[PDB]
């Protein structure tokens, strides 16, 4: 099972950025996809996950509004679009399969490697 | 009039329910036995044999309750039977997922995990705020002697409140079938590894 996450980097508060996330050795469409991140010295919290069609999507109310996540199944492949980023953004990003209610994401063997987002001037 | 069942869920077949109640009970032993929880038996409660503490425990199979009806009377029972999904499923097999196992010094229970389809079942309170579609879904394994079940569910909220905002911590222990958090105030989370399939049959139980 792998998961490579890409799209990360440094950005000032109100910016955005687009994390991707290219999924392979499971039937990525059969599966409900999602989002966690780790901040500076915190544990690994939820952010969003989405179904395998794509019909029904969950956000924390932390990004609720700012965040969407979306998928292609057609190319294998995860997305979350980050608008309107502020400082408490900073954290290391990982997709992970399965849902966030499965706790599959806190085993390494279910997540991708992580991506770095920086929010500051 | 007729009258609705006390609750509509998934019951477990025989060989499902065992196979999750030995789960539950090696859970049980183990985690008596493991030094984290024994160093915090005070916010909790010589050992504790969590086998005994929770000593009230289901009987026949065991089940994951959709919608309470008490027989029509509570709210949104009769909306609930209404349903097509709710008829057109009425007495059809199901597969469910267990992902977690839990203990807080009240109940111990299974975190259920639902597909899509069996999402449809599940009904539309203050607990679950924040959380997904179905957070509620458990299987109970076990209560203390002045619990009633009812509490599985909202201990279960409780742990996913803690989960999502990443306070459950770093793992404490593996255990044979995952990875072990202490999430403080006696409360403990399995995270297996693979889930567990139980297969079921949806229907409603009248007392």
């Amino acid at each position: 099972v792998q998961l490579e996450e890409s799209g990360g980097g440094l950005v000032q508060p109100g910016g955005s950025l687009r994390l991707s996330c290219a999924a392979s050795g499971f039937t990525f469409s059969s599966y409900v996809m999602s989002w966690v991140r780790q901040a500076p010295g915190k544990g690994l919290e939820w952010v969003s996950d989405i179904n395998s069609g794509g019909s029904r999507t969950y956000y924390t109310d932390s990004v609720k509004g700012r965040f969407t996540i979306s998928r292609d199944n057609a190319k294998n492949t995860l997305y979350l679009q980050m608008n309107s980023l502020k400082p408490e953004d900073t954290a290391v990003y990982y997709c992970a399969r399965d849902s966030l209610l499965s706790t599959r994401y806190l085993h390494t063997s279910e997540r991708g490697q992580g991506t770095q987002v920086t929010v500051s001037s | 009039k007729d009258f609705l069942p006390l609750y509509f869920g998934w019951f477990l077949t025989k060989k499902s329910s065992e196979t999750l109640r030995k789960a539950g009970q090696v859970f049980l032993e183990e985690l008596g036995n493991h030094k984290a929880f024994k160093k915090e038996l005070r916010h909790f409660i010589e050992k504790l044999e969590l086998v005994s503490y929770f000593g009230k425990r289901p009987p026949g199979v065991l089940h994951c309750t959709t919608k309470f009806c008490d027989y029509g009377k509570a709210a949104g029972a009769e909306e609930y039977a209404q349903q097509e999904v709710v008829k057109r499923s009425y007495g059809k097999a199901f597969k469910l997922s267990i992902s977690a196992l839990f203990v807080t010094p009240k109940t111990a229970g299974a975190q259920v995990v639902l597909t899509d389809q069996e999402l449809q079942l599940w009904p539309s309170a203050s607990a679950s705020e924040g959380l997904p579609p179905g957070s509620r879904a458990h299987v109970t394994l076990g209560c203390a002697a002045d619990v009633q079940p009812v509490q599985t569910g909202l201990d279960l909220l409780d742990i996913l409140q803690q989960v999502k905002g990443g306070s459950q911590g770093e793992a404490v222990g593996e255990l044979p079938r995952g990875k072990l958090y202490s999430l403080g105030k006696g409360r403990w989370m399995l995270s297996l590894t693979k889930k567990m399939e139980v297969k079921a049959i949806f229907t409603g139980y009248y007392g």
